[PDB]
């Protein structure tokens, strides 16, 4: 029920793709693990699962360790990528599978499968095969499977990663009000920041096989760890900007503008462990930038792309000293032509700060969620 | 179609193939002509069909038997060989190569099967059949056996059946009756029972054949065998102390073995009957032509009476030539090919189980008949 | 690597028994005629393991004559090497021969849209069930003429036997057929757009995709040559020109039993497949 | 361009196919030749460019034998009637018998000109001819002569390199008959038993009798103003091979006999060849396992030796009294079981040795086919607790049979015509009694048709083997239009 | 380089998939097919491409029919779903392979490849095989092909399908940037309608085979013709509402709720061709929605799900009155518990209304950018 991990490792053979990692997950938990492909996502589900072995380290799952314990003996169960249905068997079939062998009974069946069928809608398609279903419905498919066997913990390796864009929406909200319906340990494996902020109590951020931060989704969102969580996680990419320390405050911190017109401002952040001159990066989202007209500090360039999103507006700005479009996000419809002039407002306070390395200076400015 | 400008020789696997191929080498040498000998498997059934479509070799090579059913069917070509030739043989020989008045072949040696027994094991060979069983015990309780030897071919029991009165056609002063046949007659079931009871107490396999027979005999494992000329090749090889004597008899009556005469037909359809007449003639059946052949595998009593005279010194030849006399020369009408069929399958059933004498040898009765 | 129950090796190790236990009795056969084969005399009969090696019968195999202490030089009696080209020959030519057949009719039946096409392939495969066994008579007449007429490829010629095996081929051309119906249509179609004609699609394309599957009918095709013995042994007369399929057989003549003989000749034919079957590791 | 070259073979080899008669392979050779080049000529018909190469051969080597092979049926052709009319008296003429002596030759040169000569035996005297040159049908007149000829005597090596225009000299004694050569060193006289004039009546020359074509029997038979040659010729015969079999006795009692251990045969076959084939495939490839790669070579070894000498090794190996198998199998066990004189026992035999034949190909079908499983069902499978008895049941086994099924009927057919197994192991294993046609206990169809038509003695009919072929034939052609 | 459609219709024997729709799409434009999956979108562009026969209609590109034009002359390129690299060529090869065959230029392709790989960055992959590439890179190189090309027209079908979240962003841009650099024609298929908003300069909508709207990406947001089209734009779904009409008048229309607070509103919108009683739908967007303190139409409810997106927070509210969570959203942070009660303003200037056929009532009120 309560699973957790403690300096899990694993290697084939000397390369290394997971280096000594540790997540304390609790009873009931959702957890979501988001990163690139490739970064280990699906590993670490995987050797919770016990579908991969555990070179190093220790895993419990209920406080008791897992390693060497076969994978049905886990108390733990798992919707796969490709939904995994077996095309010879009917849905009730694939659905009922888990406990028709080893304790066959035929009338505890039939309700299981039909109590899942009701939530799920599947009742009209358990005669069906999983052939004659459309990749939304043998997604059902596969998520009734393991709410039959009533796992301790639920393990989904990016259960809508294949569906329509409308679906997908539509089927994180069934999943969340799947969760508090049960109130069990979810483990949520997927690629896209949205899934991540909107179904996950905490999320694991994966960067290449190591955890880059943990924590809740809004608190993620306004205090990155390093360059990489912050790059990751919204709707469209943060602002990074070529900054240059100039002055050093135990308050806030001061940077200078790769621009022609070399303007300077102070940044409530922390001012432990930094110099001047440092090469830095400075973080700043498209929704918190603002008009020229509000604050004093005017980045002017010339607009490359204008997306058109109805419900928004997203503008992509040339400006002249930075080979990266600053990118503006604001409410409505915004009346600008494509290549016409236009001027947006910084404000220092929801600005981010990373090093050389990446790693971010916490920030001093409290943000409304955490 | 047959290929003109060369001879191709068919002779039976276990006649001297290679000692005759010497003889090829001496017509080349002489006429620049090659000669090719070949022994295929079953070879008294492949001719018949290569021939009828204008195939198969220049010069058969079978015993007088079968050449009467080839002449028939008109496979093969009249020899012309002028008196001067025919006087340097025995008559009697030119009288098994005759069909209809008309010569169809060149006979070579007189085939006959005799008693072939181990002087060391077997000092005192049985004269009788009855004292085999009693001497099997001895030898059979020393580590050894007494009398192994080919079953499957009906050429090699024949001996023990027409012993007591039986025979193929009848003959009546001048041609051969082929209505009347003595293979269901109480000599002949009589006889064939012994073979059966020596099965049927142990002293003999149903299935043994000649491969295991002339093993048995050539290591020393069994005391006595029959066979013809043919054989003693492989024996003088193995180093074995043997003897060649007259064959047993049967209730007083003595085995009365089939003779044969290795014979030399022309294939009716070969471009080569001018070569192969001189081949034959002054060639192989010369002194050095058939001491070749006999100094690679015996011929037994060669029919050209000046090398016959040479090789009448010969113990064994002489026992050949006894056992000879005791039994029947055998004939040449075209119905003897179709004797043989029905006495394989009759005895070997007999033998086998399948059939008791009497059922076994009914059969053979009217097939031949028919 | 996923984490195994029971402590696994209760199978795992009674597996390795099991299969340890299994090749050793289909071995037996095969360790059976390579003891024959170094076992001294022609017998049928002999000591399971041979007291003394003895090369005669490999001697002869490979074309010496042996001189026993006893009857001279006795050489070998048929040509192994040659019937082993042959038998090499008859059957990979036949092969890359069916093959090329086969794969442009699939290719044909998967693709290009032609009515009837589902009526012929059903037709190809119930006229290939008749048993070629059941023809020979007219099968020697057809080659009778055909050779005539045609050199090369008539009686006693290796190309008669080769054209007659490219007979069958409904077998192949279905599992052809089935392997391409299983590729993407996107790279032909793609394919077609970027102007390629539909031979230049089935060999820039498809063929090189395809690779496996010809390989394991050439394979399939080939091994059935090899064996192949009634029509091969109909039309091959010269001993010269036999297979190893006529030749074998020759030297198990009941009165001339060459056993040990047979059995060197014998390892040597289990040679063309498994050259093959090592080569096919790619 | 290439049309017109290859449209020269086209009436080049057609008009010889009309020409010296040959009209069963003159319509064949030209219809099926005048489809390709309108094919491969114009591009509205692409298509069949890719499918004509192929039915091309299905059509030769294997529809053609057929059609053939069953108008075969509607004839006697058999060992005794063979050959066709033309040649069977183009073969009763070209057979002579001897009406004069012999006379020993010689060959002398005369510059660049040749000298025959003769000596009779029984006269003392000699005769000698004129120079003469080799090349071509000539007829000589030898004078009497006291005297040597000139020059030395050929030796047979030259005799024998001018055998060629030697065998057309027909030379003639002045009061004797025509001769001719013999031999290398021998002249006789040597004259054709039959003469053919204008009507197909042949007539003897030496008893004087004279033949006619019977074509109610398809041989040369004589009448009063009976003897039979025996060459004989190829005749038609209605339906009256295909009404024996209706109506013989001795050939429907196994017929249906047979019929029956057939189609056990080839099913027992299947069904083992799979399950072990199967069972294996899964175990090697199976992911736990260590030297999968060495196991794999060495299962398939069986395959990598032809078929007829493992099933010739075998043949031996099974013998019943001897035989290292039943040694071993009297060792532990005290029985030597007759795997050639039991019918059952044998029909065991082929079963034992037919799988250990067979189980490769099923194996290694099943290998590759093995891979169309996603790895993942086998791990939402170990996610519910599933043994390997449990997998190969409920996945494995359920998802491998659709794809087997067209292979394994295609594996069924094939064992239904195994002729090579057969005759080679058993040749029909024991026998059938009370036949009046050769039958075993182990012959398949296949091999009992074989047997009635190419064993000899026991009926050699071609034309009731071509029609019970084409009987069974057209019987599973009305199975497989209905399966 | 102009493609157009009249009448045009495909079939599959007895079904019809598509009637006779009409398009007509000018130079250098780029259009955008969206929908479900299985609505037609690919066969369009498939038929278009003419991968798929046209049973009846007329195909111009360029001011010429098409409809029985080989694919290769059709002056239109493909990207693949699948990508469609051959597998068993390189990088560049797969790219060149069109311009190889039919017509090389050994000394010319090297240019092309280069060229296009320099703005696609696939530089160091040249020598590459697809089976080594990432998902990511293989859609690059399925794009080249025909930027190798270098066609009239465009075709693409659902190319973003498949790379991950923060890359289908990120492509969209590189897809923009790459359309007004070449200026050439552009269909693009896909059933994520945010590509459609951002991308297209014209969007057609398809419903189960039908055209149900054309038109800017901005007037399809404001004015949906029809609650289909309504209910497929805009980041998460529009709010629908079974509504009574009431009263109509030529300048609005007049509806009543369903809830036990029946309450009726005036919208500004086309009363032509509506009746009283009859049933409605509200459309309103969860974009659109006010704070009951500023608006007067108020609904009320229990929240049932909140979405912290971190940019915006989206929540879904049980009204006691429709069984259907109504979403709303706002910007940056909106600290809400799940299950708390929840009021929100309706107005109905930003409301849609459909009648029983979902036809949407023309919208009277003036949206900016239209
Ligand atoms: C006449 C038939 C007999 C054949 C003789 C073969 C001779 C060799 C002796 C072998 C005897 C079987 C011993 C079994 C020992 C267990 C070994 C083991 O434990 O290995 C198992 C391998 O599977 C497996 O063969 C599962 C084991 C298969 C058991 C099947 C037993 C009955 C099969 C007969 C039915 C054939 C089907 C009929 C077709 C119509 C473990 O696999 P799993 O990890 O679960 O699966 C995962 C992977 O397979 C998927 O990637
Ligand atoms: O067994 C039937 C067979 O008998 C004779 O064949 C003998 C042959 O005479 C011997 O020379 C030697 O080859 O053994 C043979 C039997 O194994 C007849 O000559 C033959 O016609 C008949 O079929
Ligand atoms: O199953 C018995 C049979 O197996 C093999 O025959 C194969 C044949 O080689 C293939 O070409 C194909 O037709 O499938 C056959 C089996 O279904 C062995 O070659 C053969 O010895 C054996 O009888």
């Amino acid at each position: 029920a309560s699973v957790q991990l403690q300096n899990v490792t694993k290697a084939w053979g000397e390369v290394v793709v997971s280096k000594d990692i540790n997540l304390d997950i609790h009873e009931g938990e959702f957890v979501v693990f988001v990163g690139p492909s490739g970064c280990g996502k699906s590993t670490l589900l995987r050797m919770i699962a016990g579908l991969e072995t555990i070179t190093s380290g220790d895993l419990f799952i209920g406080e008791k360790r897992m390693n060497d314990t076969p994978p049905a003996e886990r108390g733990v169960g798992m919707v796969f990528q490709s939904y995994a249905l077996y095309p010879h068997l009917s849905v009730a079939e694939n659905m009922s599978f888990g406990l028709k062998l080893a304790g066959a009974k035929k009338e505890v069946i039939n309700q299981r499968v039909n109590q899942v069928a009701e939530v799920l809608q599947l009742a009209h398609l358990l005669d069906r095969k999983p052939k004659a279903l459309s990749g939304g419905q043998r997604q059902r498919v596969a998520i009734g499977r393991t709410l039959v066997a009533e796992p301790s913990v639920f393990l989904l390796d990016e259960p809508l990663s294949n569906l329509d864009a409308a679906l997908r929406v539509q089927m994180r909200i069934e999943i969340s009000r799947l969760h508090k319906r049960l109130g069990r340990t979810m483990i949520y494996v997927t690629h896209d920041q949205v899934e991540a902020m909107t179904l996950a109590d905490k999320i694991v951020v994966l960067d290449a096989g190591r955890v880059a931060q943990v924590g809740k989704p809004l608190e993620l969102y306004h205090y990155p760890a390093d360059r990489f969580v912050a790059g990751f996680i919204g709707s469209p990419k943060m602002n990074f900007l070529p900054v240059k320390v100039t002055a050093t405050a135990i308050d806030q911190v001061q940077v200078e503008l790769p621009m022609p017109n070399r303007q300077q401002v102070w940044l409530p952040v922390e001012s432990r462990d930094v110099q001047v001159g440092a090469n830095m990066s400075l973080g700043i989202r498209p929704e918190h930038l603002l008009p020229s007209d509000i604050a004093d500090v005017i980045l002017e360039g010339e607009v490359q792309v204008v997306e058109q999103l109805g419900n928004e507006t997203q503008i992509h700005i040339q400006i002249p000293s930075i080979r990266q479009n600053l990118v503006y996000r604001q409410n409505d419809v915004v009346l600008v032509e494509e290549g016409a002039t236009f001027a947006i407002g910084l404000p220092p306070e929801r600005c981010h700060l990373f090093r050389e390395d990446g790693t971010a200076c916490r920030r001093l400015h409290k943000e409304p969620g955490v | 179609k047959i290929e003109e400008g060369k001879l191709v020789i068919w002779i039976n696997g276990d006649k001297g193939y290679n000692g005759l191929a010497e003889v090829g080498k001496k017509f080349e040498k002489d006429t620049g002509i090659k000669v090719t000998v070949e022994h295929p498997d079953k070879l008294e059934e492949k001719f018949p069909q290569v021939a009828a479509t204008g195939d198969g070799p220049d010069i058969i090579f079978w015993a007088h038997d079968r050449f009467g059913c080839y002449a028939q069917s008109g496979l093969l070509a009249e020899i012309t060989p002028d008196k001067a030739f025919q006087d340097k043989l025995y008559p009697f020989t030119w009288d098994a190569v005759r069909y209809n008045g008309k010569l169809i072949a060149y006979p070579i040696a007189v085939e006959a099967l005799s008693l072939i027994y181990n002087k060391d094991l077997l000092p005192n060979p049985p004269k009788t059949w009855e004292e085999i069983p009693a001497l099997d015990k001895e030898l059979k309780a020393k580590g050894k056996s007494a009398l192994m030897f080919n079953l499957q071919e009906p050429y090699f029991t024949w001996p023990l059946i027409a012993a007591d009165g039986g025979y193929a056609f009848k003959y009546e002063n001048g041609k051969y009756d082929i209505k009347d046949v003595g293979v269901d007659n109480a000599g002949a079931k009589a006889g064939l029972t012994f073979l059966v009871d020596l099965i049927k107490n142990k002293h003999m396999n149903a299935d043994t054949d000649y491969s295991i027979a002339e093993a048995a005999f050539n290591k020393g494992e069994t005391a006595m065998t029959i066979n013809g000329p043919w054989a003693w090749s492989n024996i003088d090889t193995s180093k074995v102390n043997y003897g060649v004597t007259v064959l047993p008899t049967f209730k007083g009556q003595p085995s009365k073995p089939f003779v044969g005469v290795l014979s030399a037909g022309i294939n009716a359809a070969s471009p080569n009957k001018e070569l192969a007449k001189e081949f034959l003639e002054n060639y192989l059946l010369t002194d050095e032509g058939l001491e070749a052949v006999n100094k690679d595998k015996p011929l037994g009593a060669v029919a050209l009476k000046s090398y016959e005279e040479e090789l009448a010194k010969d113990p064994r030849i002489a026992a050949t030539m006894e056992n000879a006399q005791k039994g029947e020369i055998m004939p040449n009408i075209p119905q003897m090919c179709a004797f043989w069929y029905a006495v394989r399958t009759a005895v070997i059933n007999a033998a086998s189980g399948r059939q008791t004498v009497d059922e076994a040898l009914k059969d053979a009765q009217t097939r031949i008949t028919k | 690597a996923m984490v195994q129950p029971k402590s696994q090796k209760a199978r795992l190790f009674i597996t390795h028994l099991l299969l340890l236990l299994f090749i050793a009795a289909i071995m037996f056969p095969l360790l059976m005629v390579v003891a024959i084969s170094l076992r001294q005399g022609n017998f049928a009969t002999g000591s399971l393991i041979p007291e003394q090696i003895s090369w005669d019968h490999w001697k002869l195999a490979l074309g010496f004559s042996v001189e026993q202490a006893d009857g001279r030089i006795t050489p070998p009696p048929f040509p192994v090497l040659l019937w082993l080209w042959n038998s090499v020959k008859v059957a990979g030519i036949s092969a890359i021969g069916i093959v090329a057949l086969s794969t442009t009719c699939a290719y044909a039946f998967a693709r290009m849209r032609f009515p009837g096409k589902a009526t012929l392939l059903k037709g190809m495969l119930i006229f290939q069930m008749f048993p070629a066994v059941l023809s020979l008579v007219a099968l020697y007449a057809l080659f009778d003429r055909l050779g005539e007429y045609i050199p090369f490829i008539g009686l006693n010629t290796h190309g008669g036997v080769i054209f007659a095996y490219l007979g069958g081929i409904a077998l192949h051309v279905w599992t052809i057929k089935g392997y391409f119906e299983t590729i993407d249509s996107s790279l032909e179609e793609a394919a077609a757009l970027d102007g390629a004609t539909p031979w230049q699609a089935f060999r820039l394309v498809l063929l090189p995709l395809s690779v496996p599957i010809l390989a394991v009918v050439f394979i399939l095709s080939f091994i059935a040559a090899i064996t192949e013995v009634p029509v091969a042994s109909l039309l091959l007369r010269d001993v010269n020109s036999y297979t190893l399929a006529v030749g074998m057989q020759q030297y198990l003549n009941p009165q001339n039993y060459l056993w040990g003989d047979f059995a060197a000749a014998a390892v040597m034919s289990a040679l063309p497949i498994t050259i093959v079957f090592l080569l096919a590791q790619r | 361009s290439v049309l017109g070259l290859l449209g020269l073979l086209v009436g080049y080899l057609v008009v010889l196919m009309y020409a010296q008669g040959e009209y069963l392979f003159a319509i064949t050779t030209l219809i099926l030749s005048s489809a390709g080049l309108y094919i491969f000529a114009n591009r509205k018909a692409y298509a069949w460019r890719y499918v004509y190469p192929g039915m091309a051969g299905m059509g030769l080597f294997v529809l053609f034998p057929l059609v053939c092979t069953i108008a075969i049926a509607f004839t006697n052709y058999s060992s005794t009637n063979q050959l066709t009319f033309e040649r069977a008296q183009e073969v009763l003429l070209d057979r002579s018998w001897q009406a004069g002596k012999t006379y020993n030759f010689g060959l002398y040169p005369a510059g660049d000109e040749w000298q025959l000569a003769l000596s009779d035996g029984e006269t003392g005297k000699n005769y000698l001819s004129d120079a003469f040159k080799f090349g071509g049908e000539q007829k000589l007149q030898l004078k009497e002569t006291t005297a040597q000829p000139e020059g030395e005597r050929a030796n047979l090596r030259v005799i024998t390199q001018n055998r060629q225009a030697l065998s057309d000299i027909t030379a003639i004694l002045p009061d004797g008959n025509k001769v001719m050569m013999s031999s290398l060193r021998q002249f006789s006289g040597t004259q054709p038993l039959y003469t053919l004039d204008g009507d197909g009546t042949l007539t003897n020359n030496q008893s004087g009798v004279k033949y006619r074509p019977n074509n109610q029997i398809g041989f040369y038979q004589s009448i009063t103003a009976d003897e039979k040659l025996s060459p004989g010729y190829t005749v038609t015969t209605g339906w009256k091979n295909f009404t024996r079999v209706f109506t013989d006795e001795g050939i429907q009692k196994p017929f249906l006999a047979i019929f029956v251990w057939t189609v056990v045969f080839s099913l027992i076959t299947v069904f083992l060849t799979v399950a072990v084939g199967m069972v294996l495939a899964c175990l090697v490839q199976w992911e736990a396992l260590r030297g999968k790669a060495v196991y794999r070579v060495l299962l398939i070894l069986p395959y990598a030796v032809p078929s007829f000498i493992s099933i010739l090794i075998f043949k031996g190996l099974f013998n019943q009294s001897f035989g290292e198998i039943n040694m071993m199998l009297s060792a532990l066990f005290g029985v030597k079981p007759a795997w050639f004189s039991d019918p059952t026992t044998a029909r065991t035999m082929l079963i034992i040795v037919n799988t250990w034949l067979g189980y490769p190909y099923m194996m290694i079908l099943c290998m590759g086919l093995l891979k169309a499983i996603p790895d993942d069902l086998y791990e939402a499978s170990a996610m519910d607790g599933a043994g390997p008895f449990q997998n190969f049941f409920k996945i494995t086994l359920p998802l491998l049979i659709k794809p087997l099924t067209p292979l394994m009927i295609a594996s069924f057919a094939f064992n239904f015509n195994n002729f090579v197994l057969i005759q080679l192991l058993t040749n029909g294993g024991p026998d059938r009694l009370g036949t009046t046609t050769p039958a075993g206990y182990t012959d398949l169809l296949v091999n009992y048709t074989y047997r009635i038509a190419f064993e000899g003695g026991g009926g050699q009919d071609f034309g009731l083997a071509a029609a019970i072929a084409t009987l069974i034939f057209l019987l599973v052609g009305a199975l497989a239009i209905v399966n």
